[PDB]
RNA sequence: UUUUUUUUUUUUUUUU
RNA sequence: UUAAAGGAAUUGACGGAAGGGCACCACCAGGAGUGGAGCCUGCGGCUUAAUUUGACUCAACACGGGAAACCUCACCCGGCCCGGACACGGACAGGAUUGACAGAUUGAUAGCUCUUUCUCGAUUCCGUGGGUGGUGGUGCAUGGCCGUUCUUAGUUGGUGGAGCGAUUUGUCUGGUUAAUUCCGAUAACGAACGAGACUCUGGCAUGCUAACUAGUUACGCGACCCCCGAGCGGUAACUUCUUAGAGGGACAAGUGGCGUUCAGCCACCCGAGAUUGAGCAAUAACAGGUCUGUGAUGCCCUUAGAUGUCCGGGGCUGCACGCGCGCUACACUGACUGGCUCAGCGUGUGCCUACCCUACGCCGGCAGGCGCGGGUAACCCGUUGAACCCCAUUCGUGAUGGGGAUCGGGGAUUGCAAUUAUUCCCCAUGAACGAGGAAUUCCCAGUAAGUGCGGGUCAUAAGCUUGCGUUGAUUAAGUCCCUGCCCU
C-alpha cells in the first residue's frame, strides 16, 4: 500500500553506526592501558566511548576484573559498576 | 439417591414459588386473588391461598379446591395428599394492592368507565387502612394516540431501601 | 395421526380417573415429549384435547410451559360421553365430603 | 416420515426457557433456565436482591 | 451425630438456634455451638435491557446462603421430640446420624 | 418492504393418492359346493401375517402390518 | 474580532 | 388578495444579557492514551440466490449479553408432514380411511411420485364457513422494561392573601450547605415527595457469641543436623490470625479563631475511622430502543404448491474501501535461560427436562490417551505453589534476538460433520511498525497505568464483558476560560 503517514517526527540518532565485534591489539592496548585508568567504568560507558560492542565490552572488562585489577562496587540484575583502585 | 446442594434446592423451591402462585391466579382470577403461603412440613406441602370469594374457593361440597390439589400432583411430583389447599378470607379486604388491581380489571370489562372505576377503588383503599396509593393506568383511552393517565391518594415514598416491604 | 383403540379409551380413562392431566408445549418435531402417565408423545395428547376444548368439556389452564386442566359441572353434564362407558360411578373427586 | 433429523443433543437447540420457550438470548444452568429478558421480571417473585 | 442449619434470613436462623437450645439444654445433653460456615453468594449480572439502546447498566443480583452447624450426640427419642417444632418457612433443617 | 409472492410454475399439485379401488374385492372360491380355495398365499407368522393376506407383485409378496416381503430369484 | 444558515401535511375533549 | 395581522400581561425556552453557583461525561498542572501500522470484532459503501434484520449526535458502531460450521434462521436454492379445531351438506365407499418391502426415482433408505396390491377402521375425505400457526408488518396504535432529558436539587398539592383571568405568594433579600441543607426575615401557615435518614458494604474492636469441614499453644511421637533444655516441617485450654451474628463507637463531642443572637467554616488534639464505594430513587415528558423475550396483545398480511413446518446445502465469514472500541507493539526501564517467592470474590455431575471440576499414577516432544479417588461441596480439586515482579546468564542500541499477521508441511481434542472459521501444539515464512498528523476521550489515591485469574454464553471458545486482585505514581485540590448544568 501507500504509507501516507500523517505524522511527522524525524531526527534519528546516528545512521546505524558500526561497532567492533571482536577486539584488536590496537584495542587491546587501548584496553590494558586506560580501561582501568579512568575513574568510573561501566561496560556501557566504554562501549560508546571507544566504539566497542557491549557483549565484547563485558567480555573484556570482566577479564581485567577476573585478575582482580578492577575494583567494582556491586553487581545486580541490570548494572555492574566499576572503579579503579589506586 | 436424591441430593442437590443448597445452591440448587433453594432456587428449585425459589421457582416453585413462582410456578405455584402465578398459575393459581390464572384459574382463580374470578374473585380478588391475593397469594399463597408455602410453609415447610417435611412429609407434606402446606399450601394456603388468600382470596376474596372463599365460596369461589370452596365449591359445591368440596369439589373445586381438592381438584386443584391434584393439578399439582401431576407435574410437581408431590403426590398423595402432601399438597394441601386451604384458604383465607381477606378480612382487611381493602389492603392488598393485588386484588385492588384485580377487581379493577373486571369493572372495566363490562362498561363502568375508567374514571368511575379508579376513583372507586381509591375510595375503597383509602377507607381501608392504607396511607400510600397511586394507581397508574396508561393505555389506549379516548383515541389512538395513547394518553397516559394517573390517580393518587395518601402519601408515597419513592426512594430509600424500605420500598420493598 | 390417530391413536390406536387402546390409547384413546385409556386416556379417556385416566382423565376420568384423576380429573386433571398435565402436558407441555413442545410439538413433536425437534423433541419427543411424552408423559410419565401415557406412553405416546404430544400430537396424540394435543389431538385429544383439541376436541375436548372445542365442545367445552375440560377447561384449560396454562403455566409458563406445562399445561394443566380443570373440570366443571358443565363438563360433567357434558361428559355423558364417558359416563356412558361404565354405569353411574363417579370417582372420589366430585362425590363427597366426609 | 421425516419429522426429526439434526440431533440437537447439545448446542443451541437444547437450552430452553422455563417461562416462555425461547432461545435467542443465552440460557444458564443455575437450577434455573432463563433468558434474562424474563429473568429480571421474575426475580422479584423468586427472591433475588440487588444490594 | 449432627444437625446442619441452612437458611436465608438470619433473624430466623439465630432464633432457630435459640429455639433449638431453649428446647435442648434443660435436658440431659452435651451440646455444641453454632459453627459459622461462610455465607455463600451466587451472583447474577444482567444486561437490564432486552435490546441494545442507551447506556450499558447492569443489574447485579445476589443470594446469601447462611449456614451454621450444631452437634448433638445422644439417644434419638429426644431427636424425635425436637422433631416436633414449628418452623419458619425459609428454613431447611437436615438431620445426620 | 413490498414482498408479494406467487408461483413461477415449475411444479403443480401432484396429488396424494386417490384411493382407486374396485366395487368390493373378492378373493375366495367355492368348489364342490363348499371347498375353500384360497388363491392369494398365506404368510409366515411373524405375529403380523397369521391372518393377513399378501399383495401380488411381479416377484414381491407384501405383508400388511410389518412388510415381511416374500421373495426369491 | 467571526459564531453565517436547515425545506413540510402534520395540536380532539364529556362526566358522578 | 388575506384569516388573520395587532394590543398589554403570564408561564417556558433561548440569550455572544447582567449577579450568584456547580461538574473531571468541562478545563487549567498532569498522566494514560487512541487517532500512525499490524490484527480482531461491530457499522455504512460494493457483490450475490442470500450477503437475515433492529439501533444512525451525546441519548447507535465488542449492542442484541450476537464468541453463530449444522441448529440458532426471520435469507436464498430444493424436499417431507398438518395443528381443515369445529360443524353443515356430500362420494360416507354396498365396511373398501392411511402405511409399506422392493424396482424406479432423486442430495436421500421422501412409499414425494409411478408401477404392483396387502394392512387399517367410521378420528374419516369432499366443498363452505371458520379457527389456528406466523423471529410477518408496525415500537408512528400498544403493556412491561430500558436508558435519557437528569446525577442535578429540584417538584407539587390544600387553605388564606394578590390578579377580571392566565397565573401567583409558600418556592425569599441575606448568611450558609454536596443540596428548596439550615438559621432569620416575610401574606402567608401547615404539610409532602426527592436530598438525607435506610441498606449491602469499605472501615475498627471486645478477653460477647466459638468452631474435629477454621485455628492455636504446649503435651506426645517420630525425622533431620551442630547437638545445648534450643532450631524448620509431618501423627489438655482458648477462639488472638479464617469464619459471622447480637450488641459498641464518629457526633465536629474539647480547645483556638472567623462568625446576625446564629447556620456554619478552618487548624490541632486523642481516636482504626472526622466521611468509603455503592445501591433504591423526585413530579413531568421523548411519538428515544425493543412486536426478534414472552402462553402480553390490537389491527392488516399469510395457511395445504404454506409469510406454519421440519429436513438437506449455502449465506450472515465476501472486499478498491471509510469509521468505531480494543489487543500486542514499536525496545535496553528491555528481549532470552533458569532460580526464587507470596492473592482475593467466585466455579464444579442422575435438576420441572438434557445435563462437571479434578486429586494421584502411567504413556506421549507438546496438545493430549488410559485406570483409580474425591467433590450435590470451609472436607476434596485448594495452606487455589496465580502472574506481574525478583536473583544470576546472554544479547548491546542492531527493523536486531525488538515485532508475530500472512504462508508451507504435519501432529491432537471436542462434534452430526469443522470445508469457504474451528480449538491446541510443533517446525518453518519473519510482514508494516523509528513514539504516531489537524482533533478528541478517561482519570485525585490503593485512584490511574503496567500484570494475572475466575464467572456469563461454552462441545470445542476470549482480544469483549463483569468481578477479583498485585507493583502501586504524576500533578491537583481551584476556576467559569473552553463544553455544559443549577438559582434569581
Ligand atoms: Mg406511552
Ligand atoms: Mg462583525
Ligand atoms: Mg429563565
Ligand atoms: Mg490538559
Ligand atoms: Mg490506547
Ligand atoms: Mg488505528
Ligand atoms: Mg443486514
Ligand atoms: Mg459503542
Ligand atoms: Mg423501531
Ligand atoms: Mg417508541
Ligand atoms: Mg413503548
Ligand atoms: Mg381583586
Ligand atoms: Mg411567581
Ligand atoms: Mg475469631
Ligand atoms: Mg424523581
Ligand atoms: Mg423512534
Ligand atoms: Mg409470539
Ligand atoms: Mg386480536
Ligand atoms: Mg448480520
Ligand atoms: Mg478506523
Ligand atoms: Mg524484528
Ligand atoms: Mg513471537
Ligand atoms: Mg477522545
Ligand atoms: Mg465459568
Ligand atoms: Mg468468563
Ligand atoms: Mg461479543
Ligand atoms: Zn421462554
Amino acid at each position: 500500500g501507500k504509507a501516507k503517514k500523517k505524522k511527522w517526527s524525524k531526527g534519528k540518532v546516528r545512521d546505524k553506526l558500526n561497532n567492533l565485534v571482536l577486539f584488536d591489539k590496537a584495542t587491546y592496548d587501548k584496553l590494558c592501558k586506560e580501561v582501568p585508568n579512568y575513574k568510573l567504568i561501566t561496560p556501557a560507558v566504554v562501549s560508546e566511548r571507544l566504539k566497542i560492542r557491549g557483549s565484547l565490552a563485558r567480555a573484556a572488562l570482566q577479564e581485567l576484573l577476573s585478575k582482580g585489577l578492577i575494583k567494582l562496587v556491586s553487581k545486580h540484575r541490570a548494572q555492574v559498576i566499576y572503579t579503579r583502585n589506586t | 439417591a436424591v441430593q442437590i446442594s443448597k445452591k440448587r434446592k433453594f432456587v428449585a423451591d425459589g421457582i416453585f414459588k413462582a410456578e405455584l402462585n402465578e398459575f393459581l391466579t390464572r384459574e382463580l382470577a374470578e374473585d380478588g386473588y391475593s397469594g399463597v403461603e408455602v410453609r415447610v412440613t417435611p412429609t407434606r406441602t402446606e399450601i394456603i391461598i388468600l382470596a376474596t370469594r372463599t365460596q369461589n374457593v370452596l365449591g359445591e361440597k368440596g369439589r373445586r379446591i381438592r381438584e386443584l390439589t391434584a393439578v399439582v400432583q401431576k407435574r410437581f411430583g408431590f403426590p398423595e395428599g402432601s399438597v394441601e389447599l386451604y384458604a383465607e378470607k381477606v378480612a382487611t379486604r381493602g389492603l392488598c394492592a393485588i386484588a385492588q388491581a384485580e377487581s379493577l380489571r373486571y369493572k372495566l370489562l363490562g362498561g363502568l368507565a375508567v374514571r368511575r372505576a379508579c376513583y372507586g377503588v381509591l375510595r375503597f383503599i383509602m377507607e381501608s387502612g392504607a396511607k400510600g396509593c397511586e394507581v397508574v393506568v396508561s393505555g389506549k383511552l379516548r383515541g389512538q394516540r395513547a394518553k397516559s393517565m394517573k390517580f393518587v391518594d395518601g402519601l408515597m415514598i419513592h426512594s430509600g431501601d424500605p420500598v420493598n416491604y | 395421526m390417530l391413536m390406536p383403540k387402546k390409547n384413546r379409551i385409556a386416556i379417556y380413562e385416566l382423565l376420568f380417573k384423576e380429573g386433571v392431566m398435565v402436558a407441555k408445549k413442545d410439538v413433536h418435531m425437534p423433541k419427543h415429549p411424552e408423559l410419565a402417565d401415557k406412553n405416546v408423545p404430544n400430537l396424540h395428547v394435543m389431538k385429544a384435547m383439541q376436541s375436548l376444548k372445542s365442545r367445552g368439556y375440560v377447561k384449560e389452564q396454562f403455566a409458563w410451559r406445562h399445561f394443566y386442566w380443570y373440570l366443571t359441572n358443565e363438563g360433567i353434564q357434558y361428559l355423558r360421553d364417558y359416563l356412558h362407558l361404565p354405569p353411574e360411578i363417579v370417582p372420589a373427586t366430585l362425590r363427597r365430603s366426609r | 416420515q421425516l419429522y426429526w433429523s439434526h440431533p440437537r443433543k447439545f448446542g443451541q437447540g437444547s437450552r430452553s426457557c422455563r417461562v416462555c420457550s425461547n432461545r435467542h438470548g443465552l440460557i444458564r444452568k443455575y437450577g434455573l433456565n432463563m433468558c434474562r429478558q424474563c429473568f429480571r421480571q421474575y426475580a422479584k417473585d423468586i427472591g433475588f436482591i440487588k444490594l | 451425630i449432627r444437625i446442619t442449619l441452612t437458611s436465608r434470613n438470619v433473624k430466623s436462623l439465630e432464633k432457630v438456634c435459640a429455639d433449638l437450645i431453649r428446647g435442648a439444654k434443660e435436658k440431659n445433653l452435651k451440646v455444641k455451638g453454632p459453627v459459622r460456615m461462610p455465607t455463600k453468594t451466587l451472583r447474577i449480572t444482567t444486561r437490564k435491557t432486552p435490546c441494545g439502546e442507551g447506556s450499558k447498566t447492569w443489574d447485579r443480583f445476589q443470594m446469601r446462603i447462611h449456614k451454621r452447624l450444631i452437634d448433638l450426640h445422644s439417644p434419638s427419642e429426644i431427636v424425635k421430640q425436637i422433631t416436633s417444632i414449628s418452623i419458619e418457612p425459609g428454613v431447611e433443617v437436615e438431620v445426620t446420624i | 418492504k413490498r414482498k408479494k409472492k406467487s408461483y413461477t410454475t415449475p411444479k403443480k399439485n401432484k396429488h396424494k393418492r386417490k384411493k382407486v379401488k374396485l366395487a368390493v374385492l373378492k378373493y375366495y372360491k367355492v368348489d364342490e359346493n363348499g371347498k375353500i380355495s384360497r388363491l392369494r398365499r398365506e404368510c409366515p407368522s411373524d405375529e403380523c401375517g397369521a391372518g393377513v393376506f399378501m399383495a401380488s407383485h411381479f416377484d414381491r409378496h407384501y405383508c400388511g402390518k410389518c412388510c415381511l416381503t416374500y421373495c426369491f430369484n
